[PDB]
């Protein structure tokens, strides 16, 4: 059932970010935008986990512009 | 010719509204054995209510047996992908582009995709995908193929030279 | 005159040149043997006559092998680290035809054979022009097996493509079953 | 001091004597008519004997390939 991170740290913690982002995502954002988005207090501290995860392994991502 | 270039078509039949929230849902899967990890890296929500999003995700390396043996480099290194998603409902269309950032050397390979509602079925969801195949090894080639040349070039200036020299030496002793 | 010009040929490079000694076509034919080694030919390492043979024809029928030193430049060493150690082997097949005046000289390299290949056809011949000097033609092709792998790894890497690309649709329609109920 | 040396390193010394043999045969009555009569012969198959001894050692891949272009074109 779990995907696995680049950091395994932040694996189930992915899985807190994921289920929330989903009800989020189908239930107030195809249907209309609604109000703002409650993941953030949890995404916040996942991004930051993330990106220490990458620079351990040296993952390129040289701020490439957005659609390449 | 230089870069190989694919166009593909397919629908896949579910609501767009099904679809766009199955994207973020099909790992794992059985089919997906070659997925390892995915991470959702960067995700912002623009004025025009658009969900921009980079999704990373590492995918074992699969190389045929000839491959390995030319490039025994890039053989236990995985292939790390970055999907770009911009997601549209007041449309009710996204649009994601794809491709590796190692493996670099050998192959890019690099897709735009875009998913909307079918044309003739309004249940349903066509895809549209464009590809672009193409690695720095022919750039490679030609720079071995003029090299090659150029030090032909010069040795066979030096053949004439050599040529001239041992022919001055034999005439008269 | 003195001359040469080159342009791409299919995938493959294409050089032809024209070359005149200011020499008799006999001291040339008599100094072709001789030529190693001489102040140019640094490079050369050996030479040998692996064969050689007289035939019906009053023609001389020889095969030669030099090993010439292998100095690539400094980016080619990195790629191909293998090739580094080995210093290259040439043979150049020739037949000397005494009574139209005339020797031909077909050479190329038996190891690098991967990497590159250069070949040359040389012709030496009584000049027509002068009638106390030889003129020289000499056309070459040079070749890489990395062109034909370029265009393996092109299609491999489209396949893999084809095949991950079904393996996305069947694993899509399959989550799909499973949040419709299913 | 001044001749080429070879891949057998021995036949050097084997190789630079029939070299000069075939000049001197070559230029002298080859080029020049028809002798008809080869005296080099008999040390070549000394010679190459044993640098056809050297090829093996040194495994360089001579067999294999033809005259001119017919056994490897491009
Ligand atoms: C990596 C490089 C591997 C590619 C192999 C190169 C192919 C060259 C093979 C033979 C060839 O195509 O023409 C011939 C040459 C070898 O004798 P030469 O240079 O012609 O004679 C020197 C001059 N005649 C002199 O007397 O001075 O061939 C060469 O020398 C080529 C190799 C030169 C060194 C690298």
């Amino acid at each position: 059932d779990k995907m696995n991170s680049v950091g395994e740290a932040c694996t189930d913690m992915k899985r807190e970010y994921d289920q929330c982002f989903n009800r989020w995502f189908a239930e107030k954002f195809l249907k209309g935008d609604s109000s703002g988005d409650p993941c953030t207090d949890l995404f916040k501290r996942y991004q930051q986990c993330v990106q220490k995860a990458i620079k351990e392994k040296e993952i390129p991502i040289e701020g490439l512009e957005f659609m390449g | 010719q230089m870069v190989k270039y694919f166009l593909g078509q397919s629908v896949l039949r579910s609501s767009w509204d099904q679809v766009f929230a199955a994207f973020w849902q099909r790992y794992p899967n059985p089919y997906s054995k070659h997925v390892l990890t995915e991470d959702i890296v960067h995700r912002e929500v623009t004025p025009d209510q658009k969900l921009l999003s980079r999704r990373l995700l590492t995918v074992t390396n699969r190389m045929p047996r000839w491959a390995e043996r030319l490039f025994p480099a890039n053989v236990a290194h995985s292939v790390y992908v970055l999907e770009d998603s911009i997601v549209d409902p007041q449309n009710q269309t996204m649009t994601t582009f794809t491709w590796n950032i190692n493996h670099a050397r050998l192959m890019v390979v690099e897709e735009r995709s875009v998913y909307s509602v079918n044309s003739d079925n309004s249940g349903w969801t066509e895809i549209r995908r464009e590809a672009w195949v193409s690695s720095s090894l022919f750039g490679v080639s030609r720079a071995v193929q003029e090299f090659g040349l150029a030090r032909f070039k010069s040795n066979v200036t030096k053949t004439m030279k050599g040529f001239e020299y041992i022919l001055a030496k034999l005439q008269g002793e």
